[PDB]
């Protein structure tokens, strides 16, 4: 969602102030939940990754 | 002229060549290198040892 992991943590040390930065941080979350499901799907390995 | 039968029943039994056998898919277990951690200079105590 143009974050980095940097960004991301910004975003969770904030007191509710998300007016809509959390399409930002939905996005962020939905990718990497696309990326662990498909590593877990083609049962890569950790060496591999 | 088909080297068939007057009934049209074929004079020659064909053959095919088997298809050659099931197939053995293994896993293996992949590992990579891994690093240890450092050490920091240490802070002097003020209690005895």
């Amino acid at each position: 969602g143009g974050l980095d992991i940097a960004g991301f943590m910004t975003l969770v040390l904030k007191e509710s102030l998300n007016a809509n930065e959390t399409t930002q941080l939905v996005q962020f979350c939905h990718v990497m939940a696309q990326l662990s499901l498909s590593v877990q799907t083609l049962r890569l390995s950790e060496a591999e990754l | 002229r088909h080297n068939l039968s007057i009934d049209g029943q074929p004079l020659s039994l064909a053959i095919y060549a088997e298809p050659t056998d099931p197939k053995a898919l293994l896993t293996s277990m992949v590992q990579a290198s891994q690093g240890g951690s450092a050490v920091l200079p240490g802070t002097l105590s003020l209690y005895r040892f």
